[PDB]
């Protein structure tokens, strides 16, 4: 794992089998690989998967990403989400339900949150999210309330099991959280001091990035509320 | 471009102001924490209210009186939005429903109330005076622009100085900052604006015909909570017990009573800012003096 | 291969219109490489 | 030459940068990709909404042409053809111009090069390559090639330039010239001099870009 | 003004077909009534309210100013604001310029008769608002513009007429005896003429006329306005030399029934 | 009448640069053919002697359209170039809208199995593809189509014009010469 | 019958159903327009004394085309918005090819004739055309007067004397016409049934009735008398007075034409 | 204005028979160009024309088409504002019923008169015909289809533009002048539409 | 000679600190212009009311599917007031009046529609701001469209201590001003406008005299409002 | 098979 700059010689030679992920850039004309992101470029063992962890806030869509939406337009046959203010909208049919049929449509209204799974991320071509397992926790959010995280913030809340905030968050209130990769995090408790406190908890360790810091900003917060 | 809020972030603000909450952690009487920057040079200035961030520049060209008012300088107020503050604005709209009545709120706060000395600003009384100008730039919105603009723009005025001039009759030298040191503006009174946001949890008609009043009220709206509010009011006070100027355009009829409290309300607030910002001062050009100490 | 008469590809690609110009020697405005318009002038 | 600058400031905005050379200051936001409007959208590649706002008053012909100028470095620095039919919002607020407006943009200029291309490493949007941009002037009798000159220096100048190079392979290589903005009295061989010194002085602030990026960038991700 | 291509078709029959059928039953020659008020703005030397039969409204305001008529060139302006039109529009501007020459100090209206010393006179300021409109308002406005003048009021004079500044009473006023122009629009549908045209009659007209007309004889300006844009057409000289005679015999039956006050 | 100016009688009693007008003379009244525009005579019309205006695309034309937008059951596209029974190219600019648009739905994209036809694999925006009129629908879109051998995808840029060109190799695979890299389109056979 | 204003209490009793111009807070009810108090079974409501042209079910209605769109038509009926005309209530003189030359039947500023079959949530109104009666106007001149003047009745397309037939629209749009051979067999072949050319047989005594039709029809309006089919044909042969048509429009005359007719429906 | 360069605000502006020549078909941006320069004992007046169209009009019913007129003062700022837009509203009134408007529906025609010399060895009324004469010239390089020729001449203040050799016409202006004049103004205004129609025809051909 | 207020209680025009000035209002004045309209004659004011809707938006673009479109469109003409030959201004009027009338007329049940109002200052004196609500709120309802309550406009401008009850312009020029928008009989306030300096301790008194002369310009509305319909059904019967 | 939307706190 070392730092890229975008620009800089790529370390992985091309004899070695590799499968490109975010940050890495194949050049339609040289056919050289080569970095168009700033950061971290993580490199696999043994079929070697390289990619650039880098700092983003906005978006974009990419296949098998869980995202929190909410529906802006009913439309003939799909629904017009919203996965992000300002971003281009995202289409969520009617038939990406689980037990869809012909005769019964979803009673998702204007306005509603859903988390959903990104299907079909083409660049030229409107995203697309269903509410349906691929291989088969979707559907409708009732009432809660949703946090704004950076993407970096998100990915390491859904994939990394050490990350400490699902931890001391459970050890103040239960609560019920649905992580979305594309920076919105949903939470809802019993009451609504709790869901107010791990709000504002949650919104102090996204601006801190400092790990070590999750258990001491947990403590003051729900001190506050009582 | 439009701000999407959820359905549930709505429900769940408004149940929380119902509940005596603001996500922020503040009360519903208390105006955010005023920070104010200065710069190298005089005008310079850069105000601070959690995320909200704004900017002033104060600068001054000679130029000649009108002759209706011919002992009388210029000045002027420019409040031009950009997409930094957030991609919700246009890129300098000076015609869009808030950004009308937001800067004729700043040119009635400001301008109107006479708190520049503009009788001071006359260099001769035929031709030659100063016009004054103050430029805002809106840096990063997260509501109370109206609020940050009045503090910005007053702490501007008070921090600039204008340079030093000798007239030989129709002779107007300008002398430079390194030749003779400049001379402060005179500011007649210190105007602040307090914006009070209303939010209604019931209905139209418990509005119009109702006999308990349930809107609540709450100082220095955020962004999301800006976004939710069913009315406000802009209220400029100073330190004088003098209401400068009040606007309440429209939207959630509210009891006239209401209103006043908010006035009375307001006062105690922009004492607060007053001293604040005079104590600022204080302290920024006790730096300058150090430092003229040290050169 | 499959190719376009002139008044097509000067639209259908001014990349090409270019490109197909350079390879023949010529510019799309019929002027040599380091060739000047001429400039004819009134004065006053 | 010495600036200073930092990444990640504004809150409502996917990339913010403020970078100060010497006295010049300017802050510039960075939104993108977004939904473009109907006017500025491109089907194959990402489209650029570049604004350019003064110091003092309000913008007038002069910062169109700085916008002009900006985009002519922004341009080939995106890989646009990553976000077809998107648009991205790089908004320069010129804070402290540093030089005598009546007379000279260059120094905000170089400014607006490094804020937006600081504000475009923070918002994650695919680069080609690295960029870095300084002022030079000419001195009048002494005839000397001051880089980054003073806003003083500047008044007694007779050529002013603007200098900024696409740089590759950490920051040694120098890709292109993105733009060389020449005003005033010089010759073939003051010119030369200039771009000698001037790869010299660029090739110095990449390397100064690069560590501020890292210091900030690096904090935010994990190892 | 939207009409279906058998309206128009029907129209452009009746009204081409000799003798003409007006869809009100009109004479080529007849005009439709209208309603006329005078002195309503007491902040005005004079004022009057027009109201067409079509529902077509406007307002006009006199308003006077001393000047220096050495250095001021035009002692009459007018100023067309039409309701729900750019005050750049075309029809603004044209109705703007004409007018103007219309009255213009020296031709159509009397500039002697706004003398007041040998250094001043009085500067005349008309203001017009069309608050609705169906067709070609410069009829409707002129008419307007008549009877605002000829009620309109101006101060007496009490210096001396060679010539400081003059001196006015404080109580007594004379009036404005000015002779006022008109403008009549008229309509070319096919081989006929019609005075007065309305909406849908203007909508197949082959083309129209504009005609000024003052002290009983035919002025300037006269032009051929286009009253639509899908069936505008060519006419033979004769018809013009018909409309003006028309203009010349019905006109001062039109002025005697404003002059009517 | 070999040559012709606007206002010229051609011949008694239709096509286009001609139209029948009325005149008189001796007291009767004749109609008579009329040239309007300045050219030769040769049903009576007049030609000039490039033009779009006069061969306006209509049901059954051949023309070459590009790639605009792509939606998941259509594609749009404008309309560059009419085929004539040589071109005929339009003069206006496709920076304003001035050009006319155009739409390709996807069961009109090829002649075998209609029902299932993804658009992402067929087309590519800046591609230029070379379809056929189907009508004129409304003001708004042409509705074309490419259901034929001899119709599809004819110039194209690999990565939507960031690469290098692209030949029709196969007549569902178009390939680079240089990189070597191929993308799936519905080309045209050259 | 009660007149009340906006702001007013029309009753303290919750047991009532709210009706139109009304609205509510606890039991008190209050008026949103200004109007007369309604009292139907359990609806109380306010009837507005001015509006627009509010379509109900079974209306005839007098429109005309705005735009046209995907597979219907819009057509200005003369009220709050635009009444829809779907491509498959209409008589085509179906095939998908149709579907696209919509303009070949119905084309923008076209004068139609229909009947209000439903209304929709927002209240505007579908037309259909599913008859004879229905369809394309021609022959003749349109006018309007407003839909309070024209009463609801069972019929609304009247046969006049002098060969003129009115289609007298609820939204108060009329269409005077030459009586054609279709409606004369209205008492107890046609394949271009949207054609725009008018019957070039239409003489002179037919287009001067046409007018005078007009006129009496404008001077009931202008004296606010309600236009009916008895009052119309009164009218017209009352303005037989006056030799010319022109006569008709000046002030003294209308007021005369419509003061005649109630005073002679007071001895009637 | 922020999207010019005016200088400084406290600065104030300064206080103090006909040959013809007609070309075709120069400018390349445009469908039909035209140039006319006409050199009188007691004026010289020279202007270009431009037509851009037929263009499309995005989601227009119109039968036929829309012609646009703009007058503009290419550089020589000599008359008002004002009658620059009558004389524009006076051309579209013309050729509105010269153009074959039915042929092109749907789509609108926009023509340019730009001003490039004028000097007097108001005026406006004597530069009517010019224009006329150049708008036909470069609507007929346009290829757009006209009724006929239009040509016009003035005489004393009266401007009339004839067509189908002076049988009819299609404009008529007429600003202060004498009375009874309307006889010897036609004859006069016909002698220069012939005129101009001849040198008209004559310059598409050659 | 005059005075603002005498030592005997009398304003220029000859009215006590609490006298309104001559307020005289018509209903259906333009009916073939407009569906609804309304003529205001308060003190010398002259203002001219068209409402135009609800109808069918020009562009189906700018068009709400869920509530009515609200438009104001004011024209001080230039013979308003002694002419002068030079907009943010009149802007901040106009979506003022929007922003007051959006929350009472009932824009929600008037689904996909606009409602366009247009004004026309025929003469200006003073407390214009009232005026032109006055003559909204008549001009809407002649047009039949649903609204919550009427909104009555006033001015009041404060003389030392004592209010002045409805301003005319050399009053409005002398002393600081208070403009209010009072919602029928109650007092909540649709609109309030202090434009200048006032004491804090002293408003209290002025937006009492306000709100106690705008309900009296409300029962003067409604007394022309009765009269006019009471007029309409009895002419018909 | 990792988890989105999870209840904590059991
Ligand atoms: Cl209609
Ligand atoms: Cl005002």
């Amino acid at each position: 794992s070392t730092f890229i700059f975008p620009g800089d010689s790529f370390p992985v030679d091309p004899t070695t089998p590799v499968k490109l992920g975010p940050g890495i850039y194949c050049d339609p004309n040289t056919q050289e690989i080569r970095p168009v992101n700033t950061g971290v470029l993580h490199v696999s063992a043994k079929v070697q998967t390289a990619y650039i962890d880098y700092s983003s806030k906005r978006y974009i869509p990419s296949v098998n990403d869980f995202v929190i939406g909410v529906i802006i337009g009913t439309f003939s046959d799909s629904y017009k989400v919203s996965l992000q203010n300002f971003s281009s909208s995202v289409s969520l049919s009617y038939m990406a339900f689980p037990n869809a049929s012909k005769k019964n449509r979803p009673t998702l209204q204007v306005g509603d949150l859903v988390y959903a799974r990104v299907c079909t991320a083409e660049k030229e071509l409107e995203a697309e999210i269903e509410c349906f397992d691929s291989t088969t926790g979707f559907g409708i959010l009732e009432d809660g309330m949703i946090i704004d995280v950076n993407l970096n913030f998100a990915r390491q809340l859904l994939f990394n099991n050490d990350f400490p905030l699902l931890k001391v968050l459970a050890a103040h209130t239960k609560f019920e959280v649905a992580i979305g990769l594309n920076g919105k995090i949903w939470v809802k408790c019993e009451e609504l001091s709790n869901t107010l406190a791990c709000y504002r908890t949650i919104m102090e360790c996204c601006q801190k990035n400092d790990t070590a810091a999750f258990k001491d900003i947990a403590k003051r917060q729900f001190k506050e509320i009582l | 471009k439009d701000i999407e809020i959820s359905a549930s972030e709505s429900k769940f603000i408004l149940e929380a102001l119902r509940q005596n909450y603001r996500l922020d952690g503040r009360s519903f009487d208390q105006f955010r924490d005023v920070e104010i920057t200065f710069g190298k040079e005089f005008g310079d200035v850069s105000v601070k209210m959690g995320n909200t961030k704004v900017h002033c520049r104060i600068s001054c060209q000679i130029a000649q009186p009108y002759e209706d008012r011919p002992f009388e300088g210029l000045f002027v107020i420019s409040t031009e939005i950009s997409p930094m503050a957030g991609s919700q604005f246009e890129n300098g709209n000076i015609t869009g429903e808030d950004e009308v009545l937001c800067s004729r709120i700043i040119e009635k706060s400001v301008r109107r109330s006479g708190a520049l000395d503009v009788e001071g600003l006359c260099i001769v009384a035929g031709s030659k005076c100063w016009a004054v100008r103050a430029d805002v730039h809106f840096l990063d919105c997260d509501g109370g622009f109206i609020d940050a603009s009045c503090i910005a723009v007053m702490a501007g005025l008070m921090h600039f100085k204008k340079p030093d001039i000798t007239v030989h009759g129709e002779q107007i030298i300008v002398h430079p900052v390194n030749e003779r040191e400049p001379v402060p503006l005179g500011i007649l009174h210190i105007p602040i604006c307090v914006t009070f946001s209303f939010f209604n949890p019931q209905d139209t008609e418990e509005n119009i015909k109702g006999e308990t009043n349930s809107e609540i009220s709450i100082i220095d709206a955020t962004l999301k909570e800006e976004l939710l509010r069913d009315g406000v009011l802009t209220v400029t006070l100073n330190k004088n017990r003098e209401v400068v100027q009040v606007s309440k355009a429209g939207g959630l009829p509210m009891d006239a009573l209401t209103l006043m409290k908010c006035c009375h309300e307001a006062y105690s607030i922009i004492e607060k800012i007053t001293d604040q910002i005079l104590q600022l001062l204080k302290e920024d050009s006790e730096k300058r003096n150090k430092y003229a100490a040290m050169l | 291969p499959i190719t376009f008469p002139p008044e097509v590809l000067a639209r259908i690609s001014p990349e090409l219109s270019l490109q197909r110009h350079l390879s023949l020697g010529i510019r799309p405005c019929l002027r040599k490489y380091e060739e000047f318009r001429d400039v004819a002038i009134e004065n006053n | 030459m010495s600036v200073q600058a930092e990444i990640g400031i504004l809150d409502h905005v996917d990339g913010s940068s403020e970078f100060v050379s010497q006295d010049t200051k300017v802050i510039c936001s960075v939104t993108g990709p977004i939904e473009p409007k109907a006017r500025q959208e491109l089907p194959t590649q990402l489209a650029l909404e570049i604004i350019v706002r003064p110091a003092k008053g309000v913008a007038t012909t002069r910062e169109k042409v700085l916008e002009d100028k900006l985009r002519a470095v922004l341009t080939p620095l995106i890989t646009r053809h990553c976000y077809p039919r998107q648009l991205c919002q790089i908004t320069c607020q010129i804070l402290e111009s540093g030089e005598d407006e009546a007379e000279f943009s260059l120094r905000e200029l170089s400014c607006c090069i490094n804020a937006a291309f600081l504000a475009l490493v923070d918002a994650g949007i695919a680069l080609n390559s690295m960029c870095a941009s300084i002022p030079i002037a000419i001195i009048k009798d002494t005839s000397d090639i001051i880089v980054d000159p003073t806003a003083e220096q500047l008044k007694i100048s007779l050529s002013v330039h603007t200098l900024a190079l696409e740089f590759v392979n950490g920051g040694k290589v120098v890709k292109n010239v993105l733009l060389l903005d020449s005003n005033g009295d010089f010759n073939e061989d003051q010119l030369f001099s200039l771009l000698e010194l001037g790869e010299q002085k660029c090739q110095e602030l990449v390397t100064n870009i690069r560590r501020i990026i890292q210091d900030n960038i690096s904090p935010r991700l994990v190892v | 003004m939207s009409l279906s291509v058998a309206e128009k078709s029907y129209l452009y029959d009746s009204l081409a077909s000799t003798p003409s059928i007006r869809p009100d039953g009109r004479l080529p020659h007849q005009f439709r009534p209208i309603e006329i008020f005078t002195d309503f703005l007491p902040s005005s030397n004079g004022s009057s309210r027009i109201i067409a039969s079509d529902g077509s409204e406007c307002i006009v305001s006199i308003k006077s100013k001393v000047v220096d008529h050495h250095v001021e060139n035009e002692l009459l302006q007018v100023d067309v604001d039409i309701a729900g039109q750019r005050d750049d529009a075309l029809v603004v501007e044209t109705i703007t310029s004409l007018l103007n020459k219309v009255l213009k100090s020296g031709s159509g209206v009397d500039s002697s008769k706004l003398q007041l010393t040998k250094k001043y006179s009085f500067k005349i300021f008309v203001d017009v608002l069309v608050i609705s409109s169906h067709s070609h308002p410069i009829s409707l406005i002129s008419f307007a513009i008549y009877s605002a003048l000829n009620s309109t009021y101006l101060p007496k004079l009490i210096s001396a007429f060679d010539d400081e500044l003059p001196t006015f009473h404080d109580y007594d006023m004379v009036k404005l005896d000015i002779n006022p122009p008109l403008v009549f629009i008229l309509a070319v549908v096919g081989n006929n003429m019609l005075l007065d045209p309305a909406a849908n009659e203007s909508e197949v007209a082959n083309n129209g006329l504009i005609i000024s007309w003052s002290n009983g004889k035919i002025t300037s300006p006269i032009r051929s306005v286009a009253l639509n844009d899908s069936n505008v057409k060519s006419f033979k000289p004769h018809l013009l030399k018909q409309g003006l005679a028309m203009v010349e015999k019905y006109a001062p039956d039109v002025v005697r029934s404003l002059e009517n006050l | 009448p070999e040559i012709a100016y606007p206002g010229k009688l051609i011949c008694p009693q239709p096509g286009p640069g001609t139209k029948l007008i009325q005149y008189e003379h001796n007291g009767r009244t004749l109609e008579a053919i009329t040239a309007t525009l300045v050219g030769t005579v040769r049903l009576v019309s007049v030609l000039p002697g490039n033009d779009f205006a006069n061969n306006l695309p209509k049901e059954g034309d051949i023309v070459l359209t590009r790639v605009t937008r792509l939606s998941l059951q259509r594609a749009n596209v404008e309309i560059l170039a009419v085929e004539d029974k040589t071109f005929s190219v339009s003069q206006a600019s496709s920076d304003l809208g001035e050009t006319f648009r155009g739409i390709i739905r996807s069961q009109d994209v090829r002649s075998t199995d209609r029902d299932r036809v993804k658009v992402i694999e067929c087309f590519k925006p800046g591609d230029i593809v070379r379809a056929q009129v189907l009508s004129l629908g409304d003001g708004t879109n042409y509705y074309l189509t490419t259901a034929r051998n001899d119709l599809g995808v004819v110039f194209a840029r690999a990565a939507n014009g960031a690469g290098g060109l692209m030949y029709a190799t196969d007549w569902q695979m178009m390939t680079s010469p240089v990189t070597g890299a191929t993308e799936k389109r519905k080309c045209a056979k050259p | 019958s009660q007149i009340v204003t906006p702001g007013e209490l029309v009753t303290d009793d919750p047991i009532w159903m709210r009706g139109h111009g009304t609205y509510f807070l606890d039991n008190m009810t209050y008026s949103s327009v200004a109007g007369t108090v309604s009292r139907v079974n359990r609806l109380l409501s306010v009837i507005p004394l001015k509006g627009r042209y509010a379509p109900e079910t079974g209306d005839h209605v007098v429109g005309r085309i705005a735009e046209v769109g995907n597979k219907r038509w819009k057509v200005d009926i003369g009220g709050k918005q635009h009444a829809v005309l779907m491509l498959g209530s209409v008589n085509l003189p179906k095939s998908e090819s149709d579907e696209l030359q919509m303009r070949s039947f119905l084309k923008e500023g076209d004068l139609l004739n229909a009947e209000v079959q439903s209304l929709f949530q927002d209240g505007s109104a579908s037309l259909h055309t599913r008859s004879l009666k229905y369809g394309k106007l021609r022959n003749g001149m349109f006018c309007q007067v407003p839909s309070s003047l024209i009463v609801r009745a069972k019929n609304h397309t009247h046969n006049l004397p002098g060969n003129i037939t009115v289609v007298l629209g609820v939204n108060g749009y009329i269409w005077l016409r030459k009586t054609s051979q279709m409606d004369l067999a209205r008492d107890t072949s046609s394949w271009q049934i949207y054609s725009d050319e008018n019957d070039p047989s239409i003489s002179n005594n037919i287009r001067q009735a046409i007018c005078r039709y007009a006129n009496v029809i404008k001077a009931l309006a202008f004296c606010e008398i309600g236009i009916t089919q008895q009052r119309i044909v009164s009218a017209y042969e009352a303005s037989m007075v006056y030799s010319n048509v022109g006569e008709l429009i000046e002030k003294n005359v209308m007021e005369s034409i419509g003061s005649d007719i109630l005073t002679a429906e007071k001895m009637r | 204005d922020r999207r010019r360069l005016l200088g400084p605000a406290a600065a104030k502006p300064m206080a103090f028979e006909q040959e013809l020549s007609l070309h075709t078909g120069f400018i390349e941006n445009c469908n039909g160009s035209a140039l006319v320069e006409a050199r009188s004992l007691g004026h010289q007046t020279s202007l270009i024309t431009a037509v851009y169209g037929p263009r499309s009009i995005r989601g227009s019913f119109t039968s036929q088409g829309t012609i646009s007129i703009q007058l503009k003062n290419g550089l020589l700022e000599k008359y008002n504002t004002n009658e620059l837009k009558e004389v524009s509203s006076f051309l579209m009134g013309i050729f509105n019923s010269v153009v074959n408007l039915s042929r092109y529906p749907k789509s609108g025609i926009d023509i340019f008169v730009y001003l490039t010399y004028d000097k007097d060895l108001s005026q406006i009324s004597s530069l009517i015909p010019h224009c006329i004469t150049s708008i036909t010239l470069a609507l007929a390089d346009a290829g757009i289809e006209l009724v006929d020729m239009a040509g016009a001449g003035e005489a004393n203040g009266t401007v009339v533009s004839f067509i189908k050799n002076g049988e009819e016409i299609v404009g008529f202006w007429k600003d202060d002048g004498d009375d009874e004049d309307l006889l010897e103004c036609l004859d006069r205004c016909k002698e220069q539409y012939n005129r101009y129609r001849d040198l008209m025809i004559s310059c598409l051909m050659n | 000679r005059l005075e603002i207020y005498s030592p005997e209680g009398l304003r220029l025009d000859g009215r006590r600190w609490n006298e309104l000035r001559r307020f005289e209002s018509s209903i259906n004045t333009h009916p073939h212009a407009a569906d609804g309209s309304s003529y205001m004659e308060q003190g010398n004011n002259k203002i001219i009311t068209l409402v135009k809707g609800p109808k069918e938006p020009r562009l189906k673009s700018q068009m709400d599917t869920s509530k009515a479109l609200l438009n104001v469109s004011v024209n001080i003409t230039k013979f308003s007031k002694e002419r002068s030959k030079s907009e943010r201004r009149v802007l901040e009027i106009q979506t003022s009046l929007v922003r007051m009338f959006e929350k009472n007329v009932m824009l929600n049940i008037y689904p996909r529609t606009v409602i366009d109002i247009e004004i026309h200052v025929l003469e200006q004196d003073g407390g214009i701001m009232g005026s032109l609500i006055n003559g909204i709120t008549l001009a809407l309802i002649d047009a039949g469209i649903s609204m919550f309550d009427y909104i009555s406009g006033i001015s009041v401008g404060l003389y030392d201590t004592t209010p002045l009850l409805d301003t005319n312009s050399l009053e409005e020029n002398a002393m600081s001003t208070v403009t209010l928008g009072v919602v029928g009989k109650s007092e909540k306030l649709s609109l309030l406008l202090v434009e200048d300096k006032i004491p804090l301790d002293r408003l209290e008194n002025v937006l009492a005299i306000g709100i106690a002369g705008a309900h009296r310009v409300r029962d003067l509305m409604d007394e022309e409002l009765r009269k006019h319909a009471q007029k309409r059904v009895s002419n018909a019967s | 098979v990792i988890s989105g939307r999870k209840t904590f706190g059991d």
